[PDB]
């Protein structure tokens, strides 16, 4: 190790020159203001840059997640939509092997999902784009079983998502055949109401339920409209009969990338006075459970060699420390999204105090954090240490401005010792932010602001033998922290941190 | 919550 760092992440602040409610800024924070001028960077925290959808806010989870990560992670929805846009469903690994499946068996594969614009448990566009792919790479026979919405989207919306989907497949793709339509409080329970998920399981493999075709369906749920009956509610429509069940030898592609109430009907079908079908295979768009055998379309991000996981690799020890309400954060999301403790990585939980609101005690324990993060860079043993500083996000979230500025003045001293025992225990200083939050305390109207932001951090850098250069595409942003920490210290990078090193040595 | 990019990671907290 070339040299050793202290890498303090601060919840919840964010860079922001508008000073209206900027709890930041009205706060008496001169170490930050020092900190944070000269051989400084502002890099990005929300929507694309961190892997969430264009303009969303970030969050300690996402945040904790890419800083340790080295890399963007994508978020289910981005990652899918990107799969999509560039046409990669065709070569998706585990599409090819449920195609190829059906190609080599009896020529039968069934797609089953909620049909809406929704975005919460799917999209439409998503079983569009399996439709098209799955004709491409030649699959003899292909049904839908078709989840009506009415909770993400209007209740009587699930006739135009019906229309889109006929036409779709008649005159768009002229392949593939809708076989089921079934309210979504059938279908997708998640309460263990088994009685509601038999409805749906003995129309896919029983056809129990009402009779209908292309020409008829839409005025079948009209009918159930006009009787009061709406999208998530709908009873059973049955369309090709005995041939659109799913039969023994089948297989079925789940589209939904939420788990929770794709469990059920999942683990029915691939584990009522019907025979069960035999030697079915099933599919998810993600992972529903890992003790599942079942493949998914897009399976977790492997996220090998994170920051914690390559520094125990180095044989380098290490320290996270956090006061109870971000100790998840700087463990179970910093490390990946998992619950792993990495050789020779030593834990620390500050106890946050027993207050019925943030907001009554809003220097939380800042304080005790710096105490125990002083007490390493005395001892010297870690060559990577870290914290968390609680107080701007737990107390941005209670909307009390004058709070908030207190929490502010709060970390900022907490920082201001860390660093002064850096310089005199030879260890490099980072501070960052894992999005913001206390610098935007009021909305326009002067009323309460109590989310996160999209504005930029800090990252900020002690050792004046390093530059800070802006990557060749793109804004910086999280991911790229663990890389410019590695090469501070003299470590190498792992190939699987793409995100790039902002510093250039001097 | 249960793997890292899923949808509880579009709100966290
Ligand atoms: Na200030
Ligand atoms: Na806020
Ligand atoms: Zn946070
Ligand atoms: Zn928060």
């Amino acid at each position: 190790v070339a040299n050793k760092v202290c890498l303090i992440v601060i919840d919840g602040w964010g860079v922001s020159e508008d000073p209206y409610g900027n709890a930041i800024l009205n706060a008496q924070t001169p170490v930050m203001d020092k900190l944070c001028s000269g051989n400084w960077a502002q890099i990005e925290a929300h929507g694309l840059h961190v892997g969430l959808p264009e303009g969303l806010m970030g969050n300690s989870e996402v945040g904790h997640l890419n800083i340790g990560a080295g890399r963007v992670i994508y978020q289910d929805i981005v990652r899918i939509n990107l799969a999509v846009k560039n046409n990669k469903f065709v070569t998706n690994e585990s599409l090819v092997d449920a195609c190829d499946r059906a190609k080599n068996g009896n020529g039968r594969l069934h797609l089953a999902g909620l049909v809406s614009d929704g975005g919460v448990h799917s999209h439409i566009d998503h079983m569009f784009a399996l439709v098209k792919a799955i004709k491409e790479l030649g699959v003899p026979e292909l049904y839908l079983h078709f989840y009506g919405d009415g909770r993400d989207t209007s209740p009587n919306s699930g006739v135009g998502f019906l229309e889109q989907t006929l036409e779709f497949l008649e005159k768009t793709t002229g392949y593939g055949k809708l076989a089921t339509v079934v309210g979504r409080y059938y279908a997708m329970d998640r309460d263990n109401r088994w009685e509601r998920i038999n409805v749906a399981y003995e129309a896919m493999i029983g056809g129990v339920g009402e009779t209908s075709d292309e020409a008829g369906v839409v005025e079948v749920v009209r009918k159930r409209y006009a009787a009061d009956e709406t999208d998530e509610f709908l009873k059973p429509i049955i369309l090709q009969g005995e041939k659109g069940r799913v039969q023994n030898d089948d297989t079925i592609i789940f589209f939904d990338y939420r788990a929770d109430r794709m469990r059920e009907i999942s683990a029915a079908m691939g584990m009522s006075k019907l025979a069960h079908p035999s030697n079915l295979q099933v599919y998810g768009m993600t992972q529903y459970k890992a003790e599942f055998p079942f493949k998914s379309l897009f399976p977790p991000a492997s996220n090998k060699n994170v920051l914690a996981e390559w520094l125990a690799e180095q044989k380098v020890s290490q320290f996270h420390c956090a006061e109870t309400e971000k100790y998840a954060h700087v463990t179970f999301f910093f490390n990946g999204g998992l619950e792993k403790q990495f050789e020779g990585e030593e834990r620390c939980l500050v106890p946050s105090p027993k207050v019925a609101t943030y907001d009554l005690q809003p220097e939380m324990s800042a304080a005790g954090v710096a105490d125990k993060m002083i007490e390493q860079l005395e001892a010297g043993t870690h060559p990577f240490i870290m914290c968390n500083f609680a107080p701007p996000d737990m107390v941005g979230h209670t909307g009390v401005y004058e709070a908030a500025v207190k929490a502010c003045e709060a970390t900022d001293i907490a920082i201001g010792r860390i660093y002064e025992a850096t310089q005199k225990h030879g260890y490099s200083l980072m501070v960052t932010a894992d999005h913001g939050n206390a610098e935007k305390m009021k909305a326009p109207d002067g009323g309460k602001h109590t989310a996160h932001t999209c504005y930029r951090v800090p990252l900020t850098l002690s050792h004046p033998g390093f530059k800070f250069v802006d990557p060749a595409d793109r804004h910086p942003a999280l991911c790229d922290v663990a890389p410019t920490v590695l090469a501070i210290m003299g470590l190498p990078q792992p190939a699987e941190m793409t995100g790039v090193s902002i510093v250039q040595k001097i | 919550x249960d793997y890292p990019g899923d949808h509880c990671y579009l709100y966290g907290t």
